[PDB]
RNA sequence: AAACUGCGAAUGGCUCAUUAAAUCAGUUAUGGUUCCUUUGGUCGCUCGACUUGGAUAACUGUGGUAAUUCU
RNA sequence: UGGUGACUCUAGAUAACCUCGGGCCGAUCGCACGCCCGGCGGCGACGACCCAUUCGAACGUCUGCCCUAUCAACUUUCGAUGGUAGUCGCCGUGCCUACCAUGGUGACCACGGGUGACGGGGAAUCAGGGUUCGAUUCCGGAGAGGGAGCCUGAGAAACGGCUACCACAUCCAAGGAAGGCAGCAGGCGCGCAAAU
RNA sequence: UCCCCUGCUCGGCGCCGGCCCGAAGCGUUUACUUUGAAAAAA
């Protein structure tokens, strides 16, 4: 091409915006904000396919230039804003909170939490930067720019902001033996505790997480994201509690559902 | 680009042998029987027959104890037993391989017809069911190739809207009383 | 806001390193222990 | 002897509308007009029958039943603001431009044509 | 309305002519560079007027060429 | 001070520089209003030298391309190979200059030629192995008759932007003026062959 | 079916400088065999 790419294909878009493929022949591309265009979940196909508040494309902005949907707590009129993971959507009008947690499959999924929960969120450091003067900066995964924090805080570390000042209130270190989110690839929203970590030189490192039933899996090191110290969660988990059980099981459980419900 | 499907496929298949006495009986006997239009619906049934004895045949070449295998005859096994051509006491799936084309035309919708007792002839079950006067389950079909599931067996029955099954009069009935009111006054 | 949040990383700054040097002196001491013993 | 069922029923307070699936249950009669099925709907919700709003009602095959979706307001301004305006020309409350595209695109090109205040001149 | 200004017009759409380690495909690197917009930071950190200048559009009027989205 | 498996990394200090075809350090706008003795304030919009993030783009690493020997050796002071110092480029680099040594690839098929060759995800056929096609809606590359050059702009060698040539071609008081449907319809030509 | 026939600088399932276990770091390289990661959608 002669320049960026500005249109998007409807089965160009990855699989976990989970469209249909007959109503139309473009998708919605997001606009550039904190996350990849790939895992992100843009606001349009929120409302009108989640929520099912809206059905027609035009609603949704009418939504948006009515200033009921806010995103980290502040009110976004982008239509395609990206609203990727571990992001609060907070409604003023109706009153309810949704954050954004992959669920035991591929894809992102509604849940509903507290107000007295929606006011942090969790980031992971992309990296350390010092500044001019000697100032140590942040680099998060939300492109959120933070100054002076804690001296012990490292590359893969996970911190907790406070949503209206943007300050660290509290850290989790990153040891052998901590709660443990996955983000990215097959092994997408699994619950579980860090084991072992082995150091590649020249390459990427690759972690075992154990999960609670005793499962174990192996994930990238830049795929990684801290929840909780030891076995204990910072925020509240969606339904099945990310154990990625077998489709034979799911089976069982749905059968089993079935026949009680009749 | 527009935004269509372009997803189809056959049912049926053309068998190699075009002029022989023997398979050229044996379908015409079929069509005969069962009261079919033409060898396309039997080369389709046959068609799904072998593709289910394919799909049993690459599940029985796997071991024992596999997850996919297990998980793959269960589906297919509770399947077919749900459509009809199985019994739950041949619970297994070594026992796919013994089936034959006429127990799946037993459960198509004429000869469920004909053998339930609601037409004369199968020919007449045809042209019952082409003529919507049935129903299954508070809903017509007009279609002979309804095949049908073993809890959906008891429910057939005639449709509201017909004179078989109790409703307005046909349109020769009515004819023929409105001749006769002209003729008396 | 400049001058306030340079104040809070002096005193915490003040009180790493002051947790850091004792600390080293903990060590530097147990190393004196295992080379007296 | 009609009856109407509702399924799906859900409110919209930031949108200030209520959103249900319709089920219509017609034996022995064809498809009832939406007028009838509005002033039904505004008898159950206890609603006036300006601010009743339906569309795409399809028919099923062997008669009877009709699936259909019904939109429901609190005031006619509120109404008014939110609204597809197809559906207010169905209701008979808009007004649309009755001239076609070929036109207007030849007058944008005469538009084009001249440079000033004779650019409106131009366009008649 | 018209017009000055900033923006987008480098996206989309059509075709397969050139091209045989070229294109492309999987795996990698920019610790060897650029990056509109969006998001976040910085915007009294420097030791020396309670608002400045004249030009142009649109507009009015006078014109040319046989003819241009010409002047 | 801080980090990486690894700096001539970030940071610290010193001595200067800082380009008038010239880095920043708000001579902008809307709404609702105010407290305290002229000074003192809220919620936004636009712009901004930098820094990271995002959409990318670009140049590289390893591996994988149809047929042909009636193509056996190929390239080189007209750069082919490497070194050094530079120009230029947004950066690495014979990309290109000045000087050096004679190098580099190949019987493991280089080189040359042909292609009725866009590549791939794919399609047909199919016991197992295979054979043929892939212009075609998704991805990437290339072009708007063919080469060449350029402005603006962050991003184009853009063609529904400009400029030079030839082939073709419109109007014309003969002086000049105006162009590129391999976009949607449609016409001619072509051909077994393809729509308002 | 299952436990056993790889060795020298730091430290926790445990005791009274002695026992063992665990680690920042090392052990001839290839093919092949098995598992794990990443490998766009249709």
């Amino acid at each position: 091409a002669r320049g960026p790419k500005k249109h998007l294909k409807r089965v160009a878009a990855p699989k976990h915006w989970m469209l249909d493929k007959l109503t139309g022949v473009f998708a919605p591309r997001p606009s550039t904000g904190p996350h990849k265009l790939r895992e992100c979940l843009p606001l349009i196909i929120f409302l009108r396919n989640r929520l099912k508040y809206a059905l027609t494309g035009d609603e949704v902005k009418k939504i948006c230039m009515q200033r009921f949907i806010k995103i980290d707590g502040k009110v976004r009129t982008d239509i395609t804003y990206p609203a990727g993971f571990m992001d609060v959507i907070s409604i003023d009008k109706t009153g309810e909170n949704f954050r954004l947690i992959y669920d035991t499959k591929g894809r992102f999924a509604v849940h509903r939490i507290t107000p007295e929960e929606a006011k942090y969120k969790l980031c992971k450091v992309r990296k350390i930067f010092v500044g001019t003067k000697g100032i140590p900066h942040l680099v998060t995964h939300d492109a959120r720019t933070i100054r002076y924090p804690d001296p012990l805080i490292k590359v893969n570390d996970t911190i907790q902001i406070d949503l209206e000042t943007g300050k660290i209130t509290d850290f989790i270190k990153f040891d052998t033996g901590n709660l443990c989110m996955v983000t990215g690839g097959a092994n997408l929203g699994r619950i579980g505790v860090i084991t072992n970590r082995e150091r590649h030189p020249g390459s990427f490192d690759v972690v075992h997480v154990k999960d609670a039933n005793g499962n174990s899996f192996a994930t990238r090191l830049s795929n990684i994201f801290v929840i909780g110290k030891g076995n204990k969660p910072w925020i509240s988990l969606p339904r099945g509690k990310g154990i990625r059980l077998t489709i034979a099981e799911e089976r069982d459980k749905r059968l089993a559902a079935k026949q009680s419900s009749g | 680009p527009v935004a269509r499907s372009w997803v189809c496929r056959k049912t049926y298949v053309t068998p190699r042998r075009p002029f022989e006495k023997s398979r050229l009986d044996q379908e015409l006997k079929l069509i005969g029987e069962y009261g079919l239009r033409n060898k396309r619906e039997v080369w389709r049934v046959k068609f799904t027959l072998a593709k289910i004895r394919k799909a049993a045949r690459e599940l029985l070449t796997l071991d024992e104890k596999d997850p996919r295998r297990l998980f793959e005859g269960n589906a297919l096994l509770r399947r077919l037993v749900r459509i009809g051509v199985l019994d739950e006491g041949k619970m297994k799936l070594d026992y796919i391989l013994g089936l034959k084309i006429e127990d799946f035309l037993e459960r198509r919708l004429q000869t469920q017809v004909f053998k339930l007792g609601l037409a004369k002839s199968i020919h007449h079950a045809r042209v019952l069911i082409r003529q919507r006067h049935i129903r299954v389950r508070k809903q017509v079909v007009n279609i002979p190739s309804f095949i049908v599931r073993l809890d959906s067996q008891k429910h057939i029955d005639f449709s509201l809207r017909s004179p078989y099954g109790g409703g307005r009069p046909g349109r020769v009935k009515r004819k023929n009383a409105k001749k006769g009111q002209g003729g008396a006054g | 806001k400049n001058k306030e949040e340079a104040a809070e990383y002096a005193k915490l700054l003040a009180k790493r390193m002051k947790e850091a040097k004792e600390k080293r002196q903990e060590q530097i001491a147990k190393r004196r222990r295992l080379s007296s013993l | 002897t009609v009856t109407i069922r509702t399924r799906k029923f859900m409110t919209n307070r930031l949108l200030q509308r209520k959103q249900m699936v319709i089920d219509v249950l017609h034996p022995g009669k064809a498809t009832v007009p939406k007028t009838e099925i509005r002033e039904k709907l505004a008898k159950m919700y206890k609603t006036t029958p300006d601010v009743i709003f339906v569309f795409g009602f399809r028919t099923h095959f062997g008669g009877g039943k009709t699936t259909g979706f019904g939109m429901i307001y609190d005031s006619l301004d509120y109404a008014k603001k939110n609204e597809p305006k197809h559906r207010l020309a169905r209701h008979g409350l808009y007004e649309k431009k009755k001239t076609s595209r070929k036109q207007r695109k030849e007058r944008k090109n005469r538009m084009k044509k001249v440079r000033g205040t004779a650019k409106a001149n131009v366009g008649a």
